[PDB]
């Protein structure tokens, strides 16, 4: 399977960007989870991006934070999360899956282990957000593997020696890292020399993220040459909104990715 | 690319988000160039001396082993200005943040004593202090969060995830990746990523090199062990840098183990947990059969960390230091041993590594041998978690 290849040869056929939502796996429960990422695919999500919840998500602000406590609270477990990504494959042959994880989950019962059984369901891509380049090495040789995109983060100071491992090393799409600090809609440049050197080094196309939360910065992100943009804490904010109100939820969730993913073309 | 090895065998390396990559490089380039200049050792030194105390007295203890054969030392941190060990590397810390240019200090603190020795670094050298501190940990630590505000450090409570040390921890880093090019993230044990680990023990090891001098100087020879009680590694990691190559001496650690390692509420990850990817760092620790990390528990919060530093796991490994544990009761006895026969309050931490020291005389009374505990730490702030236990079991 090459699901981001074949996406990326539709998209660029058609002139348009990827739109990538990111929810976490089982928030606020695994049934309305699941409901809520049929909604962001029926409403234009060109990828997925999922969270495993872990109980120490470093690199993640207030809003993912308690995007994983809401699936805790549901008893939601590595192990589930695996059943669900199996059944959403099952449901969507082609969409790109890709997860974020923490290492100590994929590093628990095994690094090999882990990705196997992302090729097993289903998985395209793996982001670990605690693994820089330097610590890669059996993480992207096991994704690999396994037929696995290992996803790396391009952060905005990457010097040239960043970016040729980055190119180098990753696969599927390259995460374009909008600024420093960590996620989160409430703080919001994709500079042409990143997005042109990563080209030149022959990367995997760029995806921008962090703060994406408006129509015209996927635009935005297309126009500076970035193959799409991934949005977060601004879908998972809705989830928080709406809980007492899960029908009202799949509805305005509708509309958000509907308004994201008409500003890629 | 660094300019030290990152790990210990195994054990290290450095596990964060790729934007906190270019944070560690500098820091372990400032440590490194700070290694090479006598201007900045002689600072140190004179920081050590002059304002913390140092050297720190080795004191005799003859009461508490009459009728054997062991002879036992304190190694006196106790004596140190702010009452424990760690003040020894916030102020090496505080020295390399100004030679960083940063004017801003960020600390995490759980039992809040590193949280203490942070505020009174920054405020004598003239940085700006923020300490993230668990919610929980903010209400039973309420006169270290008054110290903190005293000395002018900004305390702020931390409500996620589990509300304590290791959500502080998050915060810290969280913090530090928006902000490093003017905060210095002054971490506060001998763990989480490289270059801390190393340079947390570089500047504890004068622990270790004054423990060395005075006993050849008192005895005549080497200790036959150094005992340290460990919870995150930087006191016994201090005390035992300048013996490893001493193949002599014994190197013990001492984990807590609460109410006992079989009850699964303790503080021993090294003998006792798994190892994991967190804290920055790949190292045993208290986790979920899925990974999820646990909490671990002590009658000293000081202890209460569900992770060890990476030298520590390493040295264990390859045999040269041994790692054991002791329970709350055991850390009591040997509290009230130590105020009612030496008149010294040992901090409850510290009291780990004496229990131990104390079962090795015990265990063997003719057994010749010469033991250096580390003592860590005074325990005035323990007299009342020790009241309160022994007025409950009716003491
Ligand atoms: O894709 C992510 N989040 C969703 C989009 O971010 P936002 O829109 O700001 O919530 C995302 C990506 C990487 C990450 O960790 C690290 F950067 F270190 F790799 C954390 C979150
Ligand atoms: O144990 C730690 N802090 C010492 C707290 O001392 P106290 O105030 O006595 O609890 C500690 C702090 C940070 C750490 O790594 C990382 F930053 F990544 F989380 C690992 C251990
Ligand atoms: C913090 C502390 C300890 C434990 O921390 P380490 O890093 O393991 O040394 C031990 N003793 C005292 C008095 C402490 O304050
Ligand atoms: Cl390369
Ligand atoms: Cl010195
Ligand atoms: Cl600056
Ligand atoms: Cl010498
Ligand atoms: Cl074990
Ligand atoms: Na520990
Ligand atoms: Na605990």
């Amino acid at each position: 399977m090459e699901r981001y290849e074949n996406l990326f040869a539709q998209l660029n056929d058609r002139r348009e960007g990827a739109f990538v939502p990111f929810v976490t796996l089982g928030d606020p429960g695994i049934e309305q989870s699941l409901k809520i990422i049929d909604t962001l695919i029926d409403a234009g999500a060109d990828a997925l991006e999922l969270g495993v919840p872990f109980s120490d998500p470093l690199a993640d602000g207030p809003t993912i934070q308690n995007a994983n406590l809401r699936a805790f609270a549901a008893g939601v477990t590595p192990a589930q999360c695996f059943e669900m990504l199996a059944l959403i494959r099952e449901k969507h042959p082609t969409i790109p899956i890709g997860l974020l994880m923490y290492a100590n989950l994929v590093f628990n019962n095994g690094i090999d282990a882990f990705y196997a059984r992302c090729e097993q369901v289903g998985v395209d891509s793996v982001l670990v957000a605690d693994v820089p380049v330097e610590e890669s090495a059996p993480f992207r040789q096991a994704a690999l593997r396994h037929n696995i995109a290992p996803i790396f983060i391009c952060p905005p100071n990457a010097d040239d020696d960043l970016l040729r491992q980055v190119a180098s090393y990753g696969r599927g799409y390259t995460y374009l890292l909008s600024r420093s600090g960590v996620t989160g809609a409430e703080n919001r440049l994709p500079l042409h020399h990143l997005i042109e050197k990563l080209k030149e080094y022959h990367a995997a196309p760029a995806l921008q993220g962090f703060g994406i939360s408006s129509p015209e910065q996927v635009s935005a992100a297309v126009r500076a040459g970035a193959a799409g943009a991934i949005s977060g804490s601004a879908i998972v904010k809705i989830i928080e909104k709406n809980l007492a109100s899960p029908k009202q939820m799949l509805a305005e969730l509708r509309s958000f990715v509907s308004a994201m993913k008409a500003a890629s073309r | 690319t660094t300019l030290l090895n990152p790990y210990f065998g195994e054990f290290g390396g450095m596990y964060v988000p790729q934007i906190l990559m270019p944070a560690l490089n500098q820091l372990e380039e400032a440590f490194v160039s700070a290694q090479k200049d006598p201007e900045f050792q002689a600072q140190f030194a004179d920081l050590l001396k002059n304002y913390a105390g140092r050297p720190t007295a080795l004191t005799k203890c003859q009461n508490i082993t009459a009728g054997t054969r062991t002879t036992l030392y304190l190694k006196r941190e106790d004596l140190l200005h702010g009452g424990a060990h760690k003040t020894n590397q916030v102020l090496g810390q505080a020295l390399l943040a100004k030679r960083m240019g940063k004017s801003e200090i960020i600390a995490e603190t759980g039992a809040g004593q590193h949280g203490v020795a942070s505020a009174l670094a920054s405020a004598l050298l003239g940085l700006k202090c923020r300490i993230y501190m668990g919610a929980k940990d903010v209400e039973r630590q309420s006169p270290n969060v008054f110290r903190m505000r005293l000395m002018g450090a900004e305390v702020i409570p931390v409500h996620s995830g589990s509300a304590t040390l290791k959500d502080a921890c998050n915060e810290a880093l969280r913090d530090w990746s928006g902000s490093y090019e003017t905060a210095h993230y002054m971490l506060g044990t001998a763990a989480g990523p490289h270059p801390y680990p190393t340079i947390v023990r570089e500047f504890q090891r004068m622990i270790g090199e004054e423990t060395k001098a005075q006993i050849l100087d008192k005895e005549g020879r080497l200790p036959d062990a150094v005992i340290a009680c460990v919870g995150g590694g930087s006191n016994a990691i201090g005390m035992f840098a300048d013996f490893i190559n001493d193949t002599s001496v014994g190197l013990i650690g001492v984990e807590p183990g609460g109410h006992g390692i079989e009850t699964g509420e303790h503080g021993a990850p090294l003998k006792h947990g798994r190892v994991g990817i967190y804290f920055g760092m790949k190292a045993p620790m208290m986790q979920t059969a899925d990974g999820q990390i646990e909490e671990s528990y002590s009658i000293s919060a000081g202890l209460d960390f569900p992770s060890v530093g990476p030298q520590h796991a390493y040295l264990n490994s390859i045999g040269r230091a041994d790692y054991v544990s002791i329970t709350d009761d055991e850390a009591l006895e040997a509290f009230k041993t130590l105020c009612r026969h030496e008149g010294i309050i040992p901090a409850l931490e510290s009291s780990h590594a004496l229990a131990h020291a104390l079962k090795m005389m015990r265990e063997q009374p003719e057994k010749e041998q010469l033991l250096v505990v580390n003592l860590s730490g005074r325990g005035d702030k323990d007299i009342f978690t020790v009241h309160d236990i022994l007025k409950a079991r009716g003491e």
